[PDB]
């Protein structure tokens, strides 16, 4: 049970069934994948990027490291990813608005976590009410390492196709940022690096419409990418 | 219940 893709291991780890490996893959899945959607939804130039290889099949842009205003959005998103570790991350999303500080968005691109209690087949109970996100990454199973892989080229296959062909061009004016929530598990001390605390997230306008880009489930963890927009069709 | 933001932000005009 290991992804043998030559290609695979550069960005990722080749095991994900243990704790510590699942937890760092969803860190590195978060980095990947919105480094695909700031790209192809051109919320960033190209400058801000570096070309890699996802699989031998699939290469993708991924945040640059070398470059100052990339590499703090990819550290500010590694901060959210070592969240996964205790569980203490419910949601991390890329929130496009009309105006900064809006509280409801144009535009989101969310992922949802759901951990497991140890052995990494019980669902740890997510909740305000079940969490909207809890029941389809509930009844998923780790189906091994390469269904992982096969998983994260699906998600960013799929953020290229919405970007392509699905999503209607951004407005000339715009804010985005970043804004997460916690577990209820969370201690009230406990705070990701990079984010400030708010009792306010943001909102979707009713008509809002929306579709699924993928899910991950790793050993121990579990989430749900979607995107949420304004400009579909 | 308890939530984050990024102090960083991205802008176009």
């Amino acid at each position: 049970d290991s992804i043998d893709d030559k290609k695979w291991s550069k960005l990722f780890p080749r095991i994900v069934s243990d704790p510590d490996r699942s937890s760092n893959f969803m860190t590195r899945a978060i980095y990947v994948a919105f480094s695909a959607v700031l790209r192809n939804r051109n919320i960033l130039g190209q400058e801000y990027f570096t070309k890699n290889y996802i699989t031998e099949k699939l290469k993708c842009m991924t945040l640059c490291f070398r470059n100052l205003r990339s590499n703090q959005i990819a550290q500010l998103l590694r901060n959210a990813g070592d969240a996964t570790k205790d569980g203490f991350l419910k949601e991390v999303s890329l929130v496009i608005t009309n105006n900064e500080g809006d509280l409801e968005a144009i535009e989101v691109f969310s992922m949802k976590f759901i951990y497991f209690e140890n052995g990494g087949v019980v669902a740890r109970l997510s909740t305000d009410q079940e969490d909207p996100h809890f029941a389809k990454l509930a009844q998923l199973v780790y189906e091994g390492g390469d269904s992982v892989r096969d998983q994260m080229v699906t998600i960013v296959r799929s953020v290229q196709f919405l970007c392509t062909k699905v999503l209607e061009p951004l407005p000339e004016e715009f804010t985005a940022n970043f804004r997460l929530e916690y577990t209820n598990d969370a201690p009230s001390n406990f705070r990701i690096d990079g984010f400030e605390d708010s009792s306010t997230f943001y909102t979707l306008p009713d008509d809002i419409q929306s579709a699924t880009i993928g899910h991950l489930r790793p050993g121990c963890h579990a989430a749900n990418m979607e995107c949420w927009s304004m400009l579909m069709s | 219940a308890r939530y984050g933001v990024s102090n960083t932000s991205i802008n176009r005009k």
